[PDB]
């Protein structure tokens, strides 16, 4: 820890070093928007009751599915007043902006893999 | 550890390399082509560490046929560099520690030949004659004395041989005998294999 | 565009380079090589809480080691119409962390109507350096007047807070926030403390290393808001005396080119 | 524990045609404070050679305090003076002395040879001389000695004649230099000490630079 | 490892002033506070110290026995301020050399020939004098209110410098981590050497 | 950074020490080591300087919504049981020692503890804090029981007095508050109001 | 403390049936700031022999100071010159009795004497290696290649004196510690001559 | 780290005409494999930038400059103040922080506007910092301060101020191991730019 | 092993416990931290325990010496010297924390301390042990002046008793000793004769 | 970093006694002298832990709530000793592996369908059962005696046991680093669980 049970489209990622962090913030950074979620969602679980964080979730993933496809920037819009950010600029919309994404794949290949179909 | 270098000239690229293989303490065979082929008009010479070498020509080789088979034409040396470089530095920064030394060939058909020198940490020159590995620092100096800035094919080979035998005498190891391609505008010409008895 | 692309890029930091740099740096120290340095400015800061308003103040030399990179550095940032901060130690990282809530605030302005309040930024400023644990060192000093009353915050590279009438923060710091020690007393007047301030800032430049050159002050009084820059030149540069100039000629030359422009 | 900790300073040296030059800056800094503000480092030898010590100021007094009695022994002996020319050897033999732990200084020897010539040598921390005309070094170092290399030697120049530096072009390049150098080095600046000296005496000379 | 706090002093018209804290500190602990810290060696030279406290015990027999050996002896000389300053010198850069520290900070004050001296010796073989002078800690926090005063005034009377001495062991006593509310000092003055202590600093913690 | 609780009939007194220090140089010469979460529990600090003031914003959070959300007032035994859960659960990076205590109209008069570690336990008297542990003795010695509020003062003024001078890390003035069955009052000792020993 | 000097440099010396040349550039670094431009490193020890630098300064200097020394005592006691073989196992001796204190050196002891040249070589490791053809240093490489390439045994005068400058210059052009001046030594029967003293640019201009 | 390549640049503004000038070297610590390698790169048409650092590093941020200010000159029509791309670079540079990148870039130009000089500089992460008289960054920057103090003058015309820039250059480059062999002189006068290549020791 | 000595008027006190270790185990249960120098003066003992052992007998060696020498009682300055110059001369692996006392006929009542350190200096109470960090506050507010023997041996047990439970190196049997002007005697106190607290 | 002392067991004719000590120990100082260590998880299986006390809490916590809820659903059907102890056996080994280890060491005993049943469940992953047992420092001292009266008795009745378990605490407080005079005890008879203390041990110190 999984075994093989085409390597040019993903290459060139050798095992050893995604099982061992690299500078502290990292975990830290590349999943913040889920930590901050599953944070308040617990909190909300735990004081206010079990339907908040259901209730809550369950709009986001209403909401998620009415974007563009994948292969071009998404507005976002909606679901960030919902979220709560709306405005709390911060390092993260600043800072390589994914609009002016620098590496770009193909579109079948991105929307067939945001359907998990592969 | 091993040998690189190539000449540039009016029209040609000529590289030698050295056809050999390494272990512990023991040579497991005696030639070793390490000259991979990209198309009808560029070569790749690639020393490094053992397996990433021949994983990243493979990957990159098997690159530069696409396009050509996608777009009816083919690529020219500056855009292969510049692939190749961008290449070698997302994947070695990524998360491998590589170790490979590269040196590009090639000859389009608007500004005369190309050959390029490439480090371990993806830099990009265009020097006139350049080498790699630890026969470099033995070498160089004796390229750089007798090297008129036009040579003529016939005199590269002397050339050459002269800096082989150079190496040949006054080096630690034992690199047997060495192996020469040189590109014109008829594709990838050959010839005999340089063997010191 | 690309063959090897799954996901949809993502922004923030980046992180593609820690491995060859530790590799790299590892290559580089037992060989007695160069190594990077970054504008370590440390400065001076003082602020008082005279009887009316606000004076902030912080000396201007800009350091990068043991040279002086620069002799005219603004260590007094715009946050809102009426709060100031300023910065200690690590510029560059002080300079875009002020800078983000600057405009947060400003945005939070714009969507209430009325002037924001100092403990708003004191609490985005606490919440996003401990989220940011370490790694990012910008000590603060925060200062402002509400519509409640005079407040100062005194902000650390950690996130602790305090509520003093007066703070110096910054590697020289010692000998101004001593001079207050012995000579501030309570609900002064404006005059008194912009010369207090000042004498507090002279102290501190004469009898360190890290600051030099000219000083400036920040009074932000509830009606009338001060940006004196320069306040006093301490130190002038004397004169060249013999002439160096090199004339035409001078100089070699191998190639030239020429290419008119529109 | 370190046995070992930097105080700063500067020392630039000028040899002519017939006077030797030697100044420095005054500014005992360690850390990040200042202990003083006068601390002389250009001390007197004989009536014809001034010694100039840099570097770390716990051995710069030690070398000074024993060049003086070997100086001492040497004259009762000899029944003469040292000249500029043995104390460079002099001095070299007593820092390689303790080569297995070295002296934190740097040195500058300037003076008069035999006949009226200017002269002044520079060591190295462990020791080894070398004769120079216009070696400068020290803590702030490698900004004085380009200026001088450009003025005082002609280098990079064409189509310019050559000519002997006066004395009254001396002092008004080192004031000029020493000004320019203070303002963008932390551990220079105070008080400077000029201690010119020719075939009469040894004369001092005390200017104001970036009064602090 | 019992330390000490800063044996600060300034110069003076006709004298010295030298002070110091009654404190042993055993890290953070303040396991001992009676300890004294001035030394009378002569009849015209006055010390002080801080750092470690036996080191201190031991350079205190060492040269008051140098001392009485010399009075002893009789000739119509003593030893000036600056002798006892180089030998001190000397005698802390050679147990430097030899891997064998006295962790030790002192000043020597005196008043000679119708001049005075001040001087600082710290262990690593710093030599100088200056017309103020701080140690330990107080480098940072004392130097700078006496360096100012010298600068505009450069000579004082008895008042103003025992004036500057007290509001320096108030600002020094307000913001130290080691520090006692007591403190002695000795003035040098030509009629001799006169220790005076303890003392006291009334403090004012009206802006709490 | 000494800090204690003790408990009598009707309510409880609270003090502390304003000398946070950043080693051997003071930071700030007077704070406010004790913060009035919601209207009568009161919360007290240790350790660091940065996570106990998180750990208290988030307290403060979750049970002003707790309180408001049951119409009823708070319950000590919460406030607790938050500490406690927040506490343990981060027991990697959150090295904050912590003493809570406050009225509460059932059964009035509670003081708790809960050191680095997370563990929760409630006692008479509680002490916690780098310079508190040289009046162990005296406080054994000297807590009898059955003490109104004006000695319980008193004993508290004694016995932080104490630890105030035999330490580095205590030093200036003192911040008693005694929170009881109608409301909360606060006093600060200072000059020679402070006992002397 | 700091970088002694001389972190690397280049030399060279070949014998033929005219003695035996030495050539040697000046570039006294400290790390990465050059500290001299015309520092010698031939050492003359007497009028028949040529002590070569390289590795560290201070210690070539000195080491060589001591076999000047011992060579004229035993010149003054046998009334016979000494043979260079008994030199070089001197300094063999004298440098191999430290070792791995960090003692670096490299030197060449060369000259001509009853049995002729001779061109022994010794270093800080202890091995006293004879030959032909030497060239130590950092710059050693790209001169050696040269070198070995035009070194025949039966050439003439100005050619091995071009040969040297030739090499010199490719191995400055291609380092990057070597460079400044140029200087060439001669030996024969009477003793060492100076041949002449160049400057990288003028060779550059005139090899364009 | 900026030792394992070398470079040099410098910028003075003089009287509506800004200078930069650069050195031509790349090598692998002792070694040198070239004596051509490009340091200044003509982003816009009067306006400059003089990376020098690690090579390795500079490539790649010049192209990525180089993108950026492609696709912003495009969308928003004119031309690109020279201020602006002071803040590009800035950001161009926080965006890795925490993996830092190895470039001390130099920016010179004029405005398309006014055509009144300007001259910045950054450090290694980003810091914005304007002066007016000058400013200098490379491997070598501690034997540059020096030369540069004193020779500077007010108000030069573009005769003086190429001197100047060469006799600031020429001579206080030489004295350091590596970054050396080779000037590239840029002047940018109000109307037509113009390119000089000195000669220097080759050593 | 808290160790403790209080000065009255014409004598001095002086206590101990019996609970020499080696980690957490317990070495030995019942012992005698308490060696008689000569026949009026008393020397604890702290920190190792075979290095005070030899420290104590070149001690009793040497004083000895002396006071046969001179043919006078010893003065309990000269056991304070020793014990200051044969501590001080070793400070590199003599760790071993004393305490002595002792009566003389000329200003009778002395207790001295010498810390580890070799530093040496008088005061009228003195404290030593690695569990010896807890009762200052209590000795502090409690130590008055103008006791006589009874009230002192009180104060001593009370005290020493504190710190006999909040500890774990310290428990067991307490070991008073009084030196007075006439002689010496001594009593354990052992049991519920242990004051509670 | 609070912890325990010792937490063993010896087996019974229908039923197991479990003895603990009320201590709670930060490093080497007593912080806290009231805190219990024992449980009453149902009313046929009773607990001990020792180690830290935080998660002993937690567990405790966890535990309680399974208990209950299985208690609330309603079947007629209750956990088995060797059902809670196979769980914690689970738990225990899962965090091992995990590398977030529980610094804890636990005592099982109950007495379910006639029988009485006793386990170890060590941080490691230990377990097994036992006629006896001890934990943390008392598998040295603890151990010995009721091995050897169990050896010589397989079987007892509730007066000597509870005499070994006094002699047993005798003994661990005369010779611990970490040990109080006060002491819980609870027997597990078919009855219920009875938690009962503080109890008392009277000592003799006339070796003296």
């Amino acid at each position: 820890s999984p075994v093989t049970e085409d390597l040019l489209r993903k290459g060139f990622s050798c095992v050893k070093n995604e099982l061992l962090p690299s500078h502290p913030l990292e975990l830290s950074e590349k999943n913040f928007q889920l930590n901050q979620d599953k944070m308040n969602f617990s909190t909300l679980r735990n004081i206010q009751g079990l339907f908040a964080p259901l209730k809550l979730q369950m709009e986001f993933k209403a909401v998620q599915q009415v974007q563009r496809l994948p292969f071009l920037s998404s507005s976002n819009l909606s679901l960030d007043v919902l979220r709560g950010n709306d405005e709390t600029i911060g390092f993260e919309d600043i800072l390589n902006d994914p609009s002016q994404s620098e590496v770009m794949g193909e579109p079948h290949l991105m929307v067939e893999y945001k359907l998990g179909l592969l | 550890m091993e040998y690189l270098i190539g000449i540039q000239g009016p029209d040609y690229v000529l590289v030698a390399s050295d056809r050999v293989a390494a272990s512990n303490i023991v040579q497991m065979k005696d030639d070793h082509d390490k000259m991979f082929k990209m198309s009808e008009k560029i070569l790749l010479l690639c020393v490094g560490e053992a397996g990433d070498t021949v994983q990243f020509a493979e990957y990159i080789q098997k690159n530069v046929q696409l396009y050509k088979m996608r777009n009816g034409y083919e690529l020219s040396p500056t855009a292969a560099a510049n692939f190749t470089r961008r290449n070698l530095a997302d994947c070695l920064r990524s998360r491998t520690p590589y170790h490979v030394n590269l040196l590009l060939a090639g000859y389009d058909e608007h500004e005369g030949p190309a050959l390029y020198y490439m480090d371990y940490l993806a830099a990009l020159a265009k020097a006139p004659f350049a080498a790699h590995g630890y026969g470099a620092f033995l070498t160089l100096s004796i390229l750089d004395r007798y090297y008129t800035p036009t040579i003529s094919r016939e005199r590269a080979v002397e050339l050459l041989r002269k800096c082989l035998e150079e190496l040949q005498k006054r080096f630690i190891l034992n690199l047997p005998t060495f192996s020469v391609r040189i590109i014109d505008k008829n594709g990838i010409h050959d010839l005999d294999n340089i063997s010191f008895p | 565009a690309a063959v090897s692309v799954y996901a949809p890029p993502v922004g923030g930091f980046s992180f593609d380079n820690c491995r060859r740099n530790a590799v790299l740096e590892a290559d580089f120290a037992k060989r007695g090589y160069k190594l990077p340095k970054v504008r370590k400015t440390g400065t001076t800061i003082a602020g008082v809480v005279y009887k009316d308003g606000i004076v902030l103040g912080a000396d201007t030399r800009a350091t990068e080691g043991m040279v002086v990179a620069d002799k005219n550095c603004s260590k007094i940032h715009f946050i809102s119409p009426n709060i100031y901060c300023c910065g200690a130690g690590t510029a560059a990282d002080t300079d875009m962390t002020t800078q983000l809530i600057s405009s947060n605030l400003e945005l939070h302005s714009l969507s209430t109507g009325r002037l924001p309040r100092v403990v708003t930024a004191n609490r985005m400023l606490k919440q996003m350096l401990f989220r940011y644990q370490g790694y990012i060192g910008a000590a603060l000093v925060l200062g402002g007047v509400d519509v409640t009353g005079p407040h100062l915050y005194s902000i650390y590279p950690h996130g602790s807070t305090d509520k003093l009438p007066y703070v110096t923060m910054g590697s020289g710091s010692l000998a101004a926030m001593a001079v207050f020690e012995d000579k501030f007393r309570p609900d002064m007047e404006e005059e008194e403390a912009k010369n207090l301030v000042s004498e507090a800032i002279a102290a501190g430049i004469f009898n360190d290393l890290g600051s030099g050159s000219n000083i400036d002050l920040c009074v932000i009084s509830k009606n009338k808001l001060d940006f004196l820059r320069p306040y006093t030149v301490p130190n002038k540069k004397g004169t060249r005396l013999g002439r160096y100039r090199c004339e035409k000629g001078t100089t070699a030359v191998l190639t030239e080119k020429i290419t008119p422009l529109e | 524990f370190s046995p070992y900790v930097f105080n700063g300073g500067t020392i630039l040296a000028i040899a002519g045609e017939d006077f030797a030059i030697v100044a420095s800056d005054t500014r005992l800094s360690e850390g990040f404070s200042i202990h003083t503000r006068d601390s002389p480092k250009c001390y007197k030898l004989t009536d014809k050679t001034v010694i100039g010590c840099s570097g770390f100021h716990g051995d710069c007094l030690t070398l000074t305090k024993i060049i003086e009695a070997r100086l001492k022994m040497y004259k009762h002996s000899n029944n003469k003076a040292m000249t500029t020319g043995a104390i460079a050897a002099m001095l070299s033999t007593i820092l390689y002395s303790r080569r297995f732990f070295p002296y934190y200084v740097y040195n500058i020897i300037g003076g008069l040879d035999e006949e009226g010539k200017g002269a002044v040598y520079s060591f190295d921390p462990v020791g080894s001389y070398q004769r120079d005309s216009f070696k400068a070094g020290g803590s702030a170092s490698a900004m004085l000695q380009p200026l001088l290399d450009n003025q005082v030697g002609f280098k990079n120049m064409q189509n310019v004649e050559h000519v002997p530096l006066s004395l009254d072009r001396a002092m008004r390049l080192v004031k000029d230099v020493f000004i320019s150098a203070a303002e963008r080095d932390v551990y220079t600046g105070d008080a400077l000490r000029i201690c010119i000296v020719t075939k009469e005496g040894i004369r001092e000379e005390t200017v104001s630079l970036r009064k602090d | 490892m019992v330390t000490g706090t800063s044996v600060l002093g300034v110069k003076f018209e006709g004298g010295v002033v030298i002070a110091a804290d009654m404190l042993g500190s055993y890290g953070s602990l303040a396991r001992f506070r009676n300890i004294s810290r001035i030394m009378r060696v002569n009849n015209s030279t006055m010390l002080g110290a801080s750092g470690d406290y036996a080191d201190f015990q031991y350079l205190k027999q060492v040269l008051g026995q140098m001392v009485i050996d010399e009075e002893l002896l009789g000739d119509g000389h003593s030893y000036s301020p600056r002798a006892i300053h180089s030998w001190l010198t000397r005698a802390m850069y050679s147990r430097r050399s030899k891997m064998n520290p006295l962790w030790n900070t002192m000043v020597i004050g005196g008043y000679a020939d119708g001049e005075s001296f001040l001087g600082y010796v710290d262990m690593l073989g710093v030599a100088y004098e200056a017309p103020s002078l701080a140690t330990g800690y107080g480098a940072y926090l004392a130097q700078p209110l006496l360096r100012e005063v010298l600068e505009k005034q450069p000579v004082l009377s008895q008042t103003e410098a025992r004036d500057l001495v007290e509001r320096c062991m108030r600002v020094l006593y307000y913001r130290d981590a080691r520090s006692y509310n007591r403190f002695q000092t000795a003035t040098v003055t030509e009629k001799g050497v006169e220790i005076e202590g303890p003392l006291s600093t009334e403090t004012n913690w009206d802006i709490a | 950074t000494t800090i204690m609780a003790v408990q009598f009939d009707g309510g409880v007194v609270l003090g502390a020490d304003s000398r946070t220090t950043t080693g051997s140089y003071i930071a700030n010469r007077v704070t406010d080591k004790l913060t009035p979460i919601h209207d009568r529990i009161f919360c007290c600090r240790s350790g660091s300087a940065a996570d106990t003031q998180a750990v208290a914003d988030a307290v403060t959070y979750q049970l002003g919504f707790h309180s408001i959300e049951l119409n009823e007032p708070p319950l000590v035994h919460t406030a607790a049981s938050l500490f406690k859960e927040m506490c343990y659960r981060y027991r990697e990076d959150l090295m904050a020692g912590i003493i809570i205590a406050g009225w509460d109209p059932q059964e009035g008069g509670q003081g708790y503890s809960v050191p680095m570690g997370g563990m929760m336990v409630r006692q008479s008297f509680a002490i916690g804090g780098s310079g508190s542990s040289y009046i162990y003795g005296y406080v054994d010695a000297t807590y009898r029981e059955g003490m109104t509020k004006e000695e319980c003062l008193q004993f508290t003024a004694n016995a932080l007095a104490l630890a105030m001078e035999r330490d580095g890390s205590s030093g200036g003035v003192i911040r008693l508050a005694a929170i009881a069955e109608s409301g909360v009052e606060r006093q600060v000792l200072l000059g020679d109001q402070i006992p002397k020993f | 403390p700091g970088i002694e000097m001389l972190h690397g440099t280049t030399t060279l010396a070949f014998k033929f049936r005219h003695g035996v040349i030495v050539a040697a550039d000046s570039r006294a670094t400290a790390g990465a700031y050059i500290a001299s431009q015309t520092v010698k490193k031939v050492i003359e020890i007497n009028p028949y022999l040529l002590g070569t630098m390289a590795g560290g300064a201070a210690d070539c200097s000195f080491w060589e100071r001591l076999l000047a020394r011992q060579c004229r005592i035993y010149e003054l006691r046998n009334k016979e010159r000494i043979s260079v073989a008994a030199a070089s196992k001197l300094l063999a001796n004298m440098v191999y009795q430290y070792k791995g204190m960090g003692l670096s050196m490299g030197t060449m002891i060369c000259g001509w004497d009853k049995r002729g040249p001779g061109l022994y070589y010794v270093d800080s490791e202890g091995n006293r290696i004879s030959g032909a053809t030497f060239s130590v240093g950092s710059g050693s490489v790209y001169a050696y290649g040269v070198m070995d390439r035009g070194y025949s045994y039966d050439l003439e005068v100005e050619q091995a004196y071009d040969l040297a400058r030739r090499a010199i210059y490719q191995a400055t052009y291609r380092d990057a510690y070597s460079g400044g001046a140029v200087n060439l030594y001669h030996v024969r029967e009477d003793g060492w001559i100076r041949v002449s003293s160049d400057n990288v640019a003028d060779l550059h201009e005139k090899y364009s | 780290i900026m030792s394992y390549n070398g470079g040099a640049v410098m910028a003075m503004k003089g009287k509506n005409c800004v200078a930069i000038a650069a050195d031509r070297r790349f090598g692998i610590q002792a070694q040198m494999v070239t004596t051509d390698f490009q340091k200044i790169f003509p982003m816009g048409d009067r306006l400059y930038i003089g990376l020098a650092g690690l090579a390795t590093d500079v490539q790649t941020v010049a192209q990525r400059l180089k993108f950026r200010l492609n696709l912003y000159e495009l969308k928003e029509g004119r031309q690109i103040k020279p201020y602006t791309l002071m803040s590009m670079v800035a950001n161009l540079l926080y965006e890795k922080r925490f993996g830092p990148y190895y470039t001390e870039p130099v920016i010179a130009g004029l405005d398309p506007k006014t055509f009144k000089p300007f001259i910045c500089s950054l450090d290694l992460i980003g810091c914005p910092m304007v002066t007016d008289d000058f400013v200098v960054s490379g491997t070598c920057a501690e034997q540059m301060y020096g030369m540069c103090e004193s020779l500077w003058e007010p108000n030069m015309d573009p005769d003086h101020l190429f001197e100047t820039i060469s006799q600031a250059m020429l001579n206080a480059v030489d004295r350091d191991a590596v970054s050396g062999m080779g000037v590239i002189v840029h002047i940018i006068e109000k109307d037509k730019i113009t390119t000089r290549t000195l000669k220097a020791r080759m050593d």
